[PDB]
């Protein structure tokens, strides 16, 4: 009725492709820490 | 003035003062973001921010880039 | 001899080192390339993850190879 699961993987689905979580909190702790820390560190 | 960098790259930016507690900002972002206190965390210089520290205790001072990940 | 190293963000720094350098040196080559201490550094090759006192020979590290990076918290 609110959301069930199809328009939540349809979004979950495109955020992949564009590599990118917290538009839709699609990746994990585990990438983004890498990410996050590869950034924070070299900039 | 510190901003609030993502791995999507939405610079959400803050104003806080250096005595102000990483709690506060956790309840600062809450306010601009809905997320929960205890599933973000906040990533400067390639160190991890604890509650009861404050931006004082850290090296954060002005126009500081701050990367948020969150955790499900 | 030159290398690579491989981080899981997609990053990709080609290295220049010798058989006889040692693991710590090499993770001091990506601190003054990326800004990444020592201590935030896991290189992994041929399956086991690089201890830090040992050389490229100890492991042997061909020319032309990729050593796989994970950054520590």
């Amino acid at each position: 009725n609110g959301l069930s699961e199809d328009e939540a993987l349809q979004r979950a689905l495109e955020l992949s492709l564009a590599e990118a979580k917290p538009q839709v909190l699609s990746s994990q702790e585990e990438d983004d820490l890498a990410l996050a820390q590869a950034l924070s560190a070299s900039e | 003035q510190i901003f609030v960098k993502t791995l999507t790259g939405k610079t959400i930016t803050l104003e806080v003062e250096p005595s102000d507690t990483i709690e506060n900002v956790k309840a600062k972002i809450q306010d601009k973001e809905g997320i929960p206190p205890d599933q973000q965390r906040l990533i400067f210089a390639g160190k991890q921010l604890e509650d009861g520290r404050t931006l004082s205790d850290y090296n954060i001072q002005k126009e500081s880039t701050l990367h948020l990940v969150l955790r499900l």
